[PDB]
């Protein structure tokens, strides 16, 4: 029931409401989305990360997305099947270094095993307070925007 | 810079192994790019070993030091093309340089004699001081014709033109020649003739200004 | 749904310039990189130029044989993307193709370089350098006989002669008849003029009602020519 560009539109509405990306930014996501696949698979669980190059991005943010039934993403990498995504990383950087430290950073988070279990079954609230304290404790992270509003489950 | 072999043949379903050498593909991925003879090149490999929207998975890409390898398994009739590797070279030389280009052979495929259409000159081009006999020759395998003129039952080489073989939609191969003459050249012998010889066999048609 | 069109193919005297055209469709192009890339008669591919979006500069870059003679330039607002070639050689007579630019990137091997590639190619168009002129060329029917049959098929086509330079372009029944349809590669006469054929097959039982035209185009002399075959 919920495609692609349900959950990139839905992901995108809190950035574009608060003022950190343009309006044709969901747009042209699901256009890169296309061409330029962002499917992970981390012990099962799949990860997306939708995002642009820096196009339509006013400012840094991070909008998180919890799909309580998985969606098929195109992978990262080639792959026969798709990746069934459970978890989305929205990531809006305004320049490519700031994508980098974003990328390293999700790369880092997504392996903790327990943090991915837990991430599946937790509130809006324990999601916001568990990655904030995570992004505190970040170096390359903060200067990223990171709101209450940012997490959604989609089910 | 890139260097490919010119040219690399495989077997009919047999796995081909065209290569990509640089130094610069030491810290680069090379892009691979088909192109089948008259059409444009097309994106059939990048990064790593992603394949874009329709792309048969026969097709693979791997690296190994300084050297990237485009990897068809089962090769097709469709796969004789041209290949290109593409990366980014050494530095400030440019900034993207294309291989020199490796032509795919697939041999055993299945042979077929070529079918042979001769056309005289048209009554248009005749009411004009021109008349010019076209012989078409479409539907045969390997790409490899001879093309011989006759008038009455001489051989003619002045005013031959002919084409060289060209592969076509289904793999086939066509090729054309043609024979300018002079509209009382035309009504001049008894008939002409166009022999096309392919692996020994010749198929003959004939034309004859008395139609 | 990506289409892109190449034009402004022509004979172009060696000093002269020329400005070639792309019109993209089917994506934003405004936040597209664009390249373009040549093709010499029988060679390899041979990047020409690229050119970056607003959002990243705008700047543009050029190959070492095309330095100082070439221009790359965009109409965001128009979805257009223009060459400029001045000073042209002998060279510089090749296909010219508008790609798209895109990149790629690796998340799990801790580097994180971009790699660009060329995605989306148009069909390409033909630009010759030469001190010749251009010549239209004359069309003329190749009409299918009662002896040269194929049972229930015939071939019927038409020629295409003395023309100068290259391309020409072949249809039936405008685009419409597409079955059987095969336009050969031209050849070079001794005069430096072109010629080829296209031929269709057709039902043998179609001949007498149904209407076959050649529809032939001819950009560099802009001459269109639609040539009724009709059987004998």
């Amino acid at each position: 029931e919920v495609t692609q560009e349900d959950i990139i539109r839905a992901l995108a509405s809190p950035l574009i409401k608060d003022g950190m990306v343009d309006e044709d930014f969901a747009e042209y996501v699901i256009e890169r989305e296309k061409r330029s696949p962002t499917g992970l698979q981390v012990k099962g669980v799949g990860v997306a990360i939708p995002h642009t190059l820096g196009e339509y991005v006013r400012d840094n943010a991070i909008s998180v997305g919890i799909l309580d039934k998985p969606v098929n993403f195109e992978g990262w990498y080639q792959s026969p099947d798709p990746v069934p995504v459970r978890v989305v990383f929205m990531l809006a950087g305004r320049t490519w270094d700031d994508i980098v430290n974003v990328l390293k950073w999700i790369k880092d988070v997504i392996l903790d095993e327990e943090f991915m279990k837990r991430l599946l079954t937790m509130s809006d609230e324990e999601i916001y307070r568990q990655i904030y304290t995570r992004i505190s404790k970040a170096p390359g992270m903060r200067g990223i925007h990171f709101k209450r509003e940012y997490v959604r489950h989609l089910g | 810079e890139l260097t490919q072999d010119p040219a690399v043949s495989v077997a009919l379903g047999q796995t081909v192994r065209i290569t990509c050498q640089g130094d610069s593909l030491r810290s680069y991925y090379a892009s691979w790019y088909q192109q089948k003879p008259g059409q444009a090149p097309v994106l059939v490999i990048y990064g790593k070993n992603n394949r874009p929207s329709g792309i048969p998975d026969r097709f693979s890409g791997s690296s190994s030091g300084n050297t990237a390898s485009l990897t068809i398994t089962g090769a097709q009739a469709e796969d004789e093309a041209d290949y290109y590797c593409n990366s980014r070279d050494s530095s400030g030389n440019h900034l993207w340089v294309f291989g020199g280009g490796t032509k795919l052979t697939v041999l055993g495929q299945p042979k077929a004699a070529p079918s042979v259409t001769l056309f005289p000159p048209s009554s248009e081009e005749l009411q004009a001081n021109k008349a010019t006999l076209v012989c078409l020759i479409s539907d045969f395998y390997p790409g490899a014709v001879t093309v011989a003129w006759k008038a009455d039952s001489s051989p003619v080489k002045a005013g031959v033109e002919t084409t060289t073989p060209s592969k076509q939609s289904n793999n086939k191969y066509a090729a054309s020649s043609y024979l300018s003459l002079t509209p009382e050249q035309w009504k001049s012998h008894r008939s002409y003739s166009c022999q096309v010889t392919h692996e020994g066999s010749t198929v003959e048609k004939t034309v004859a200004p008395t139609e | 749904e990506v289409q892109l069109v190449e034009s402004g193919g022509a004979l172009v005297k060696p000093g002269g310039s020329l400005r070639l055209s792309c019109a993209a469709s089917g994506f934003t192009f405004s936040n597209a990189w664009m390249s373009w890339v040549r093709q010499a008669p029988g060679k390899g591919l041979e990047w020409v130029g690229r050119i970056k979006s607003k959002t990243d500069g705008g700047t543009t870059d050029y190959a070492a044989p095309v330095k100082g003679r070439f221009t790359i330039s965009r109409d965001d607002s128009k979805n257009t993307l223009y060459l400029q070639m001045n000073s042209l050689k002998t060279e510089d007579t090749a296909v010219y193709y508008c790609t798209t630019v895109q990149t790629y990137y690796d998340f799990w091997s801790g580097y994180y370089q971009q790699h660009y590639y060329f995605d989306y190619w148009g069909q390409g168009t033909l630009v010759t350098v030469s001190s010749a002129s251009t010549k239209g060329p004359s069309v003329f029917p190749l009409a299918p006989s009662s002896k040269s049959t194929s049972g229930g098929t015939a071939a019927l086509g038409c020629l295409v002669k003395d023309y100068f330079p290259e391309p020409v372009t072949v249809s039936w029944n405008s685009g419409a008849l597409t079955s059987g349809v095969h336009t050969f590669p031209a050849v070079l006469q001794s005069s430096g003029l072109y010629s080829l054929s296209s031929v269709v097959t057709v039902p043998s039982s179609s001949l007498g009602t149904q209407t076959y035209i050649c529809n032939v185009n001819h950009k560099p002399s802009n001459t269109k020519v639609d040539k009724r075959v009709e059987p004998k």
